[PDB]
C-alpha cells in the first residue's frame, strides 16, 4: 500500500476563486460581511474541491483506502480560517452537525494532515468550540474496527482526547481491551493490531513500564510483526 | 542544574538509541508521552542538537535517505516534519513556566537543556556527539553555523527565498529555514531574558547580531528581496545554500500546496517583522547613557533607516502585510515607532496612498 489514506478532497481547489476570496480579508481581519461568493458551507467546501456534492466514510465503498490523484490544496490555515466563518454559534443543530462533520472529515485526510503548520492554533481553536464528549460522541465516522489507524491520526493531531476516546470505543474497561486484543491476533489483522497498540498504550488502562500480557503473545506469534515487538520493548522500558 | 537517577536512564537510553541511527524510536519515545500524566520526558541537549539537524533534511530534496531510514513509516510522516513538531511543542512548553504543569524541576531541567544547546551556536553518560558528526548526510547545526561567516549566510539566505517564485528556493525557506529561524530567534529572545535578571553585552548582542558593520546595512539586510528603492548597488553577494542540494528539487517528490503570492508575502513579512522585533529587544535596554560597544548600534537612527526602506517602497500589497499584523499586542513598542517613522518621511519628502495605512495603525493602537 502507498498513500492509501482517507482523501476527503477529491478534486483540485478552485485557485483563482479562492485567491479572490483570499483578498478583502487581511484588512478585514485587522479592522462574514463578504459572503456573496459562496452562500453556504456546502459552497465553501466544493470551492476547496472538497467533494462532488457530498459526510461519512463509506467503508463498504472502500472510501477509507483511496489513491493519490495528485490534487492540489490551498494552505490549511486559510482553509480553516475560511471554514470558521460559517460557524453560526447561535443556530440550529442540523447545520452545526454538518459544520462539525465537515471539519472532522477535512482534518483526517492525508492532504490536510501532511500539509499542516508546525504550530497548531486553528486546529485546537476549532475543536475547543464543540464539546469533547460531543466531538467524540458524534465521532469521526469510521467503523470501530478501523477506528485505530485513523484514531492514531486523530491523537497525533489532538493528543489530549485519548482517555476520553477509548471509553466511547470500549464500554473495568480493561477486560474489553484485552478481549479486543484477541480477534485481532486470532485473525491476521496485525496492522490494525499495531495501531490499536499505538492508540491504547500510555492511557490509564495500559500504562508504560515493565509492569498487559501482550509481549508473551507476540513472542508466540513469531515483517510487520517485528515492529510490534520493538514498540512493545520500547514501551516496557519506560 | 543536575539530573536525577530517573532522568539519567532516559538520557542514556535516548543516546544509545541515537547511536544505532534509530531516530524513529528516538522520536516515538518523546511523542508517546506528551499528552499524558505530568512527567515531561525532557530531551537532553545532545538530542536537541540531533533534532535541530534532523529538521534540516526535508523530504523535498532528500526522499531516498528518509525512505531508507524507516521503510514502514507507521506515522505517515517524515523525520523532519516530526522533529519540527517536537521542537515547537517543547518550545511552547518552555515559554510557559507554570507550576500547575508537569513539574517545577523538569521544567528547569528543560530550560537548562535548551540553553546548553544555543550556547554552542554532564559527566555521567557517553553522549552520541563524541563519535558522530553527521546525521544522515547533514553535518550538524552547531558545526555548520560555527564556520567563518556562516551564521549570517543562514539568515541572508532565507530572507531572499521567502518571496521566491521558484519551486526549490521558496520550498527550502518554507520547509526548513523559515520554521527553524523562528525557533532560534524564539530561544535567543528568552536566553537574553535569562541574562539581564541574572547578571549583577548579552547573548542577543554577541554571536547573533554581531555576525554587522553599520546601522544602514542592517536595514538593507532585513528586507533582502522587497521592491524598495534599492539605493545601494553593492547588495548582498549571491547567497549559497547551507546544505548541498538544498536548492534542488528531487524528481520523485511532487508538491501539493498552491501558495498565492499574498501568502508568501505574509509569511515573509511576518519573519522580517519578527527579526526587527528581536533587534529592538535589546536596543531599547540601553539607558540614556552611552551606547553599547560590541554591536556599534545607535538605537535612535536605526529606526530612520528601516522607516526609510518602508516609505521608499514600490508595492502596496507588501506595505500592508508589514503593518497588518496578526498579533497587535505581541509586537508592540516598535510598530507604532515604525508608523510615526514612515509617516514622518513621506510628508517631508512629498509634502502616496501609503500615509493612510500609517494613520490607520496609529489610530488602531488607541486602546
Amino acid at each position: 500500500d502507498k498513500y492509501k489514506d482517507w482523501h476527503f478532497i477529491s478534486k483540485n481547489c478552485h485557485y483563482e476563486q479562492l485567491m479572490d476570496l483570499e483578498m478583502k480579508d487581511t484588512a478585514y481581519s485587522f479592522l462574514e460581511f463578504v459572503h456573496l461568493k459562496c452562500p453556504s458551507i456546502t459552497n465553501l467546501l466544493v470551492l476547496f474541491g472538497v467533494n462532488q456534492e457530498k459526510l461519512k466514510i463509506n467503508y463498504e465503498k472502500k472510501e477509507n483506502s483511496r489513491y493519490d490523484n495528485l490534487c492540489t490544496i490551498f494552505p490549511v490555515n486559510k482553509m480553516l480560517k475560511f471554514l470558521m466563518y460559517f460557524y453560526s454559534d447561535d443556530d440550529n443543530d442540523d447545520v452545526r452537525e454538518f459544520f462539525l462533520k465537515a471539519f472532522i472529515c477535512l482534518i483526517l485526510d492525508r492532504k490536510v494532515f501532511n500539509a499542516m503548520e508546525s504550530d497548531h492554533r486553528l486546529c485546537f481553536k476549532v475543536l475547543e468550540l464543540f464539546n469533547e464528549a460531543h466531538f467524540i460522541n458524534s465521532y469521526f465516522e469510521i467503523v470501530d474496527k478501523n477506528d485505530f489507524f485513523l484514531h492514531y491520526r486523530l491523537l497525533q493531531i489532538f493528543p489530549h482526547l485519548q482517555s476520553a476516546l477509548l471509553r466511547r470505543r470500549f464500554s473495568t474497561i480493561q477486560q474489553n481491551i484485552i478481549k479486543e486484543f484477541n480477534e485481532f491476533f486470532d485473525c491476521k489483522n496485525y496492522k490494525n493490531l499495531l495501531y490499536f497498540i499505538l492508540t491504547m498504550y500510555g492511557s490509564k488502562f495500559i500504562p508504560f513500564g515493565p509492569k498487559e500480557y501482550f509481549k508473551d503473545c507476540i513472542l508466540d506469534i513469531s515483517v510487520e510483526i517485528s515492529i510490534l515487538k520493538g514498540i512493545l520493548n520500547l514501551f516496557s522500558k519506560i | 542544574v543536575e539530573l536525577t537517577e530517573k532522568h539519567l536512564l532516559a538520557f542514556e537510553m535516548l543516546n544509545s538509541m541515537c547511536l544505532l541511527e534509530n531516530y524513529d524510536h528516538v522520536l516515538l519515545f518523546l511523542e508517546c508521552q506528551f499528552g499524558k500524566s505530568h512527567n515531561l520526558a525532557v530531551i537532553p541537549f545532545d538530542i536537541i542538537l540531533v533534532l535541530f539537524t534532523l529538521s534540516t533534511l526535508s523530504e523535498y530534496y532528500k526522499e531516498p535517505i528518509l525512505r531508507a531510514n524507516d521503510p514502514y513509516n507507521t506515522s505517515r510522516e517524515t523525520l523532519s516534519r516530526r522533529a519540527l513538531k517536537l521542537l515547537q511543542k517543547y518550545l511552547a512548553i518552555l515559554k510557559e513556566f507554570d507550576s500547575e504543569q508537569y513539574n517545577l524541576y523538569d521544567l528547569e531541567l528543560l530550560r537548562c537543556q535548551f540553553f546548553l544547546a544555543i550556547d554552542t551556536l554532564y559527566r555521567s553518560y557517553i553522549s552520541c556527539l563524541e563519535q558522530r558528526n553527521t546525521i544522515l548526510g547533514n553535518r550538524l547545526l552547531n558545526l555548520k553555523l560555527n564556520e567563518p561567516g556562516e551564521f549570517i549566510n543562514m539568515i541572508l539566505w532565507t530572507l531572499s527565498n521567502s518571496l521566491q517564485e521558484s519551486t526549490p528556493l521558496f520550498l527550502s525557506s518554507h520547509e526548513i529555514w523559515m520554521p527553524l529561524l523562528e525557533i532560534l530567534i524564539d530561544l535567543f529572545s528568552c536566553r537574553q531574558d535569562y541574562f539581564i535578571q541574572h547578571e549583577v553585552e548579552s547573548p542577543l548582542a554577541v554571536f547573533f547580531e554581531s555576525l554587522r558593520n553599520f546601522a544602514n546595512r542592517f536595514s538593507e539586510y532585513v528586507f533582502l528581496n522587497c521592491d524598495y528603492k534599492l539605493p545601494s548597488d553593492n547588495y548582498a553577494t549571491p547567497v549559497h545554500p547551507v546544505y548541498n542540494g538544498e536548492n534542488t528539487i528531487v524528481d520523485t517528490y511532487i508538491p501539493t500546496i498552491k501558495c498565492s503570492p499574498l501568502y508568501k508575502s505574509q509569511k515573509s513579512l511576518a519573519l522580517r517583522r519578527k527579526l526587527i522585533g528581536s533587534c529592538f529587544k535589546l536596543l531599547l535596554r540601553v539607558p540614556d547613557g552611552h551606547r553599547l560597544i560590541t554591536p556599534r548600534i545607535v538605537a535612535d537612527d536605526v529606526i530612520q533607516g528601516i522607516s526609510r526602506t518602508l516609505a521608499s517602497f514600490n508595492d502596496i500589497l507588501q506595505f500592508k502585510k508589514f503593518f497588518m499584523t496578526e498579533n497587535l499586542s505581541q509586537e508592540s513598542y516598535f510598530i507604532p515607532l515604525l508608523a510615526e517613522g514612515t509617516l514622518s518621511e513621506i510628508l517631508k519628502d512629498t509634502q502616496g496612498t501609503e500615509a493612510i495605512l500609517d494613520a490607520k495603525e496609529q489610530l488602531e493602537m488607541l486602546h
